[PDB]
């Protein structure tokens, strides 16, 4: 029996079978409702479009994200995501395959209650399991200890896990991630005069952020160079045929990750969040966490982030211990990959939360079983 | 189905070994070959730490050697331990690879910092503009303390440079050091090239030298014990590891010669500052000179901002007078 | 000498002297070129008419707005507007007078750059300043804190200012104002048969919207009453003597301000925009923002907009907060009034942008001096 | 000449004149800097705000504590605290009044050095003294023997004094007090969904801690009662009109005082610290220490802490000893009361440190004179 690994991400849902290297269905978590008037008769005009069907027809659809900051807001939209990724994407019955799911750290408990209730009652399963995304990222790295900076679309958290034990107090969570970077990029793109007000324009600027943006190694020198010469100015072609050009904004958008006061989110930087999460731990285990800095998530897929992150941590930490940033190229699906690593194992069969345990203990044995 | 894996381990250790084995993305025969060849490319400190933390136990080795049935019936964990038991002196080879990679890591860690500390001591014994600047601070302080017991002195300690920013003017914004640098920007600019001699004293040690020295001595002792165990071992392990052990002991002996040079320069710096050597005249002097150089550059930057703000205020006053 | 306050608003330009109460020259910003052939020789036949003279002869003139949604489109047209209000309207020498200018927030930077270039090179000044319109509206209100919903002819923006300090992350811009309401009114008067296609007809429909339209407190009951009885119907005489009679379109036209889906815009209403601007601020300062809503601009000159705005915000806010909408009768000229307030201070005289600063820094001082 | 008593604790400052009972100026020791950049005019806005003025405008101010765990971090901020509590609160000159000051035990000496240097150079005094807060708390107790648990905002210390002779080896200091309880309460209110990430929200959570939190007599019985029924739930109105309701977190917050393993601190509770400090003394004097357990500081103002302290000490001590907890209602202000008691003593008038002693001995006589 092949299990199903499904990261229901804030930004992108990644799903597929057990033990695979790549996830089968990778699609953004949006729900598209029509906002203009349908005039043509027949021909299957749906009242809601889910996933890539909403992505293709995004010019006439109001787009809804069901998850904000790692918290499932719209439950019916999330049910549409779940039913689409079971029946249209993977085309598998839920009643004949167990399912692994992901959860953000410092989540509300009733989110886990409703997730367990929906995944046992709406789509009946033989078994399911809920795992922490940072644990699956560290398992995707293959190391038992280390600290994972997991950065999705709504939430960014530093979790140190020593020898398979996730430290609860040392988990640090900041709700600043790539959707906030997308909204800040939509704000600063009006400096050159490119107005973006719609939800489809958010997807266009998100594609611009995925393609063109990059982390600067030194923000002041890059700003002085972009002010001096127009070498960093890059042209992007829009789907209507218009061509825009952007300069310093290729690095000003991820600089909000290092300088969170750009959007007024008054908090420390993510390197400072990482260093304070390290200093929350014991001094005996700090040398292990300094050389095992794993960065997961697609938000960390800018091609300048590792050297700047090592520079900022090496500035923050003393020069005693070795600083090593773990940046795999397959990090964007790595949680799913770690779930696939947790899928095929022999000792996971006792750890499956069964239907009988759900009927015995409600949707509340996931709190005492999973961490 | 075949659930009878005949695994002599428990669930958790076999679980952690199945976590550990799957990151290599290859068969365990290649892992046993890389243990036997001593290849350290895929084997950093953490992988060998997890491998030594998942060592086979005495009853596990005894049950593997008492296993008389077909070896395909075993799990991948027990087959990996049978491949591990097939390697002669396997734990010795793992300890040689871990100690060689750790010795290379600690040598590349400590040795540029130790060269920085030795160059810091050599530039603190021999500094060009430091006696002229200390003579200027001495003359200004002898003018300031005229009529007190502290005044009419021929010198001061190195802790006086930390106490330069403690004394402030009537405005409580221009310090003693800020006023001396505003005077030295006009009269004697060569003292502004004082950090160019202090740039090897810049960033200090930043560390405890006793911690890295005890780690270097413990690593050298472990390398000597390991070279003695390899010298008791077979000649294949000897031709694999003895040249790397000899280079590691030679580099750590050069590091201990460097540490003795830092001790001799520490005694020379204690005699330079006219202080006894029983107190900490090494790390306190590095922290004192690092903080002195940081306050020196901050006084340069604040005097630069003060002169730029005065020039901008003069330009704004001239533009208001013209309008 | 005397400073000059010249609000270059999107529809109308209000010019005058600092320290005065009423603006000296209030005139609409239009450029009138002749579209038919002239046959009489001589008689001062100009090739371009500006403002009130273009308003007078508007039947034979193609009319062009130089400012579109707070952005100066044709710079030569705006040069003609500035030359007309400097030399014909106010009749002053620009080289002996400081000048205040007003600008919308989240505006493209090169508009401010070319405004600085024209106001330092074409019309050279001793000093100039560029100020945010909501700051001037709060200064005309006289209170130190509050939130300004400033809706002109092109830009509706929500800006909250607490203790004199601007919060730029909660500044919310939406380009939906009275020219778009005029175009929607020109769309919906074709249901009764009254066709309007020309720019002179656009100014006639604008006059109809200014004279007859009003904000309904409830849209549904007013629509049911207008469909029920013809009590709300009002008649208007056109300049040829034709009399039109309109019903529900007196309140359907400003309801686009509360429902942008009528013109197909995906964004929500201005009350929802104000609630999102309040909720983007910190939790401490919201109680002062609830009771200090400062409605400025000519678009807030409908005689039902304050009660509807209080009703919608009181529906939106938690119920234990005091909702107060400050609607002064002089809110149309409040940008000029606050400009005359701010220009007449001895503390503001150090805050000018001078010619020496311009020759030093190029036209780049206006980004670092002005907020 | 009226002497001054200025208890400069980590969170609050209680200052006033000696020979008085009620502290005249009680205000929090916070320094408010403007968080967002804005110049404006504002009719002479202050560049920093001290205490109640910083508490008033706290939504737009970065709040900085100059004292952390009894140790002054920012000395210029402490000088601004001293200038406000001398010139604005009390409105007295420092050079015409002696000023007694308080200090936690086991302070690093450079804090005492810079305190003496500021109190004699820039805020110059005729005389000053640096004292121990537990000695003044025993002075407000009125007896001579006994052990004092003084728990301020950063420091909880146990000091035994027998016949006026404090034993320095038995003084036990633990850096766990009400600021750490406030940080733990900010950590545990996120379970119920309420988010508090800013320093202005720390004041709200600290007010929740001061009003609603209480010490459980039994932790496990109260936890089972809160898990069973919601009768222990209490509501609290937020300043934006929102109402929260909290259950077990009323008594989970002070249980960090008796069990520091909640926040990961490896040390034992303050009852075990009190028992170890009593058992570190001589065996003859321990009966007076059991009968005169004095609790002071505002952190011990929860209305269950004396019963729980008596229960834990009577569990720890042999049962033949009489366990008595001295818990006055004025234990919050008791350090300032004992400072007025000490500064009112005629025998203490030989123990002051003069200006001539500071000039002769440098800034080094305060180690020899004061304990
Ligand atoms: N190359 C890239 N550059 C910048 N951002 C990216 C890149 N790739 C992905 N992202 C963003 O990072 C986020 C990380 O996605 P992921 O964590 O896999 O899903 P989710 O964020 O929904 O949990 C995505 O929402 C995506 O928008
Ligand atoms: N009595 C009125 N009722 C409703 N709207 C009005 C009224 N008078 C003017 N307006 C609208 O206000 C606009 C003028 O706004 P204005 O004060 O010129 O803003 P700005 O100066 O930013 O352009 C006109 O376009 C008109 O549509
Ligand atoms: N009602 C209360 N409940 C709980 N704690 C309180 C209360 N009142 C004051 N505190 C605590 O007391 C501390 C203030 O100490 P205080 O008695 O003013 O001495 P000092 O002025 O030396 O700091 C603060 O940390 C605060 O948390
Ligand atoms: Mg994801
Ligand atoms: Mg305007
Ligand atoms: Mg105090």
């Amino acid at each position: 029996t092949t299990a199903l690994v499904c990261d229901n991400g804030s930004g992108l849902v990644k799903a597929g079978f057990a033990g695979d290297d790549a996830p089968r269905a990778v699609f953004p978590s949006i729900v598209g409702r029509p906002r203009h008037q349908g005039v043509m008769v027949g021909m299957g005009q749906k009242d809601s479009y889910v996933g890539d069907e909403a992505q293709s027809k995004r010019g006439i659809l109001t787009l809804k994200y069901p998850i904000e900051h790692g918290i499932i807001t719209n439950w019916d939209d999330m049910e549409k995501i779940w039913h689409h990724t079971f029946y249209n994407e993977l085309r598998v019955a839920p009643e004949e395959h167990p399912t692994l799911l992901t959860e953000a750290p410092l989540n509300p408990k009733a989110n886990r209650e409703k997730m367990t209730q929906i995944m046992f009652e709406t789509f009946n399963v033989p078994a399911m399991y809920v795992a922490i995304q940072a644990v699956l990222s560290l398992y995707a790295s293959g190391r038992t200890t280390g600290i994972v900076l997991d950065s999705g679309d709504g939430v960014t958290h530093n979790v140190p896990i020593y020898e398979g034990y996730a430290l609860p107090h040392a988990i640090m969570r900041l709700d600043l991630a790539g959707r906030d970077l997308t909204d800040y990029l939509m704000k600063i793109l009006t400096e050159r005069g490119y107005s973006f007000v719609t939800t489809a324009e958010r997807e266009i600027v998100r594609d611009i952020k995925e393609k063109l943006c990059y982390v600067a190694l030194d923000f002041e020198n890059e700003m002085a160079t972009a002010a001096s010469s127009s070498s960093l100015e890059k042209s992007y072609e829009l789907p209507d045929g218009q061509v825009i050009t952007i300069g310093n904004e290729r690095f000003r958008c991820p600089e909000t990750l290092f300088q969170p006061s750009f959007i007024g989110m008054e908090s420390a930087g993510i390197h400072e969040t990482t260093y304070n999460s390290i200093m929350k731990c014991d001094i005996d285990i700090r040398k292990d966490l300094y050389a095992n800095n794993v960065m997961s998530g697609g938000t960390t897929m800018y091609p300048g982030i590792a050297d700047r992150m090592q520079k900022e941590i090496t500035a923050l930490a003393p020069s005693t211990m070795k600083i090593k940033i773990i940046a795999p190229p397959e990090r964007k699906y790595s949680v799913w990959i770690g779930g696939s690593i947790l899928a095929s194992l022999s000792t996971f069969q006792q750890m499956w939360i069964t239907k009988q345990e759900y009927d015995e203990a409600g949707p509340s044995i996931v709190h005492r079983k999973c961490f | 189905k075949e659930p009878k894996e005949i695994t002599f381990l428990d669930a958790k250790k076999s679980l952690n070994l199945n976590i550990f084995l799957k990151q290599f993305k290859c068969s365990n025969e290649e892992v046993a070959a890389m243990i036997r060849a001593g290849d350290t490319t895929k084997f950093d400190v953490e992988v060998l730490k997890q491998l030594l933390k998942l060592l086979p136990e005495k009853h596990e080795i005894e049950n593997l050697r008492a296993f008389t049935e077909e070896r395909a019936k075993l799990a991948s964990a027990d087959h990996f331990y049978l491949l591990l038991l097939a390697i002669p002196c396997y734990q010795l080879r793992i300890e040689c690879m871990l100690l060689c990679e750790g010795a290379a890591a600690v040598l590349d860690m400590v040795r540029p910092k130790a060269q920085l500390v030795l160059a810091a001591c050599e530039s603190l014994l021999t500094s060009r503009q430091l006696p002229i600047f200390c003579q200027l601070i001495l003359r200004i302080g002898n003018f300031l303390n005229y009529g007190s017991h502290t005044g009419d002195a021929d010198g001061f300690k190195i802790s006086t440079l930390l106490k330069l920013t403690e004394t402030k003017s009537q405005q409580n914004r221009v310090t003693l050091l800020h006023h001396v640098l505003e005077e030295a920007e006009k009269s004697h600019p060569d003292l502004l090239q004082l950090p160019r001699d202090l740039e090897q004293p810049s960033q200090a040690a930043g560390i405890n030298l006793e911690i890295i020295r005890s780690e270097a001595s413990s690593n050298l002792k472990k390398l000597l014990e390991t070279e003695r165990k390899v010298s008791a071992s077979v000649a294949e392990v000897q031709e694999q590891y003895t040249e790397r052990l000899q280079a590691s002991i030679s580099a750590f002996r050069a590091l201990d010669e460097l540490f003795e040079a830092i001790e001799q320069k520490q005694r020379e710096l204690a005699d330079y500052l006219c202080e006894d050597a029983q107190q900490l005249s090494l790390e306190d002097t590095f922290s004192t000179m690092k903080a002195f150089r940081d306050l020196f550059l901050r006084a340069l930057k604040e005097n630069k901002d003060r002169k730029e703000q005065a020039a901008k205020a003069e330009r704004r006053k001239q533009q208001l007078a013209e309008e």
